[PDB]
């Protein structure tokens, strides 16, 4: 499909939550369970924190949380710091073409 | 936990399936009620 | 110290061809797959396709026919990436992605899980 | 408005023709 809509920016204070929207086709997010999502550090390489919507790996910090409902994908970040401040990006399988798409990205900026 | 989307995907990886492979199984269900009969296959009508 | 290396950046002009390799470390190389995502500059990040280190299947994205073919080596744990007709947008970075399970017969989990990098390997065309 | 449906509403069963049978 087509690339998956995110916010331009949100922004906040640390230790308050921000969550982050992800919205798709119902053959991007709707049909599967398969949402994963990304961050990233400037001049750095991604990192996986969400897949399998709400799981995790290993050694990622409890403050990172992934949930699911119709189209909407969405990132929950608890207890947030200027050690939080990335851009973010949601991954979701597709049922057609292509098999995997992303959102525009999302920039998280700490006050 | 124990709330889980009852959907799995099947895969069917390329080359791995001995029984692990997509079968499009297709099935004929003949369904006759002894009304008129409309799908019957190709017999020449002769004379009566 | 499982990581994925590609080579450095290239610098092309339109139609040419570029190698782009990805050797592995630190696991069983005939296991896992090799992913491969590009970031095309401004828009987001984008797949190619992929190789089995097992047999060598390929596959790719039908927007990129006939531009594309994946090699790989056993020997040296290396796998290659090639893109011909390079055009302006074909400036992007490149990264090889592996697979977050071991093929397995019989399988149920969906191998598209992008979890292993590279550093990254930017391509320059004009 | 309540009302009896004496004997109506009996249809043919199926499409297959019977003569002076009780089926």
């Amino acid at each position: 499909q087509s690339a998956l809509t995110q916010p331009a920016s949100v922004s906040g204070s640390p230790g308050q939550s921000i969550t982050i929207s992800c919205t798709g086709t119902s053959s991007d997010v709707g049909g599967y369970k398969y949402v994963s999502w990304y961050q990233r550090h400037p001049g750095k390489a991604p990192k996986l924190m969400i897949y399998d919507v709400s799981n995790r790996p290993s050694g990622v910090s409890n403050r990172f949380s992934g949930s699911k409902s119709g189209n909407t994908a969405s990132l929950t970040i608890s207890g947030l710091q200027a050690e939080d401040e990335a851009d973010y990006y949601c991954s979701s399988y597709t049922s057609s073409s292509t098999s995997v798409v992303f959102g525009g990205g999302t920039q998280l900026t700490v006050l | 936990f124990n709330c889980y989307f009852p959907l799995q995907s099947y895969g069917f990886q390329p080359t791995n399936g001995v029984g692990y492979q997509p079968y499009r199984v297709v099935v004929l269900s003949f369904e006759l009620l002894h009304a008129p009969a409309t799908v019957c296959g190709p017999k020449k009508s002769t004379n009566l | 110290q499982v990581q994925l290396v590609q080579s450095g950046a290239e610098v092309k002009k339109p139609g040419a061809s570029v190698k782009v390799s990805c050797k592995a470390s630190g696991y069983t190389f005939t296991s896992y797959y090799m992913h491969w995502v590009r970031q095309a500059p401004g828009q987001g990040l984008e797949w190619m396709g992929i190789i089995n280190p097992s047999g060598g299947s390929t596959s790719y994205a039908q927007k990129l026919q006939g531009r594309v073919t994946m090699t790989r080596d056993t020997s040296t744990s290396t796998v290659y990436m090639e893109l011909s007709s390079l055009r302006s947008e074909d400036t992007a970075v490149y990264y090889c992605a592996r697979a977050n399970h071991e093929t397995t017969m019989d399988t149920y989990y969906y191998y598209y899980y992008m979890d292993v990098w590279g550093k990254g390997t930017t391509v320059t065309v004009s | 408005a309540y009302t009896n449906s004496f004997t109506r509403g009996v249809y043919y069963p199926d499409k297959v023709f019977r003569s002076s049978v009780l089926h």
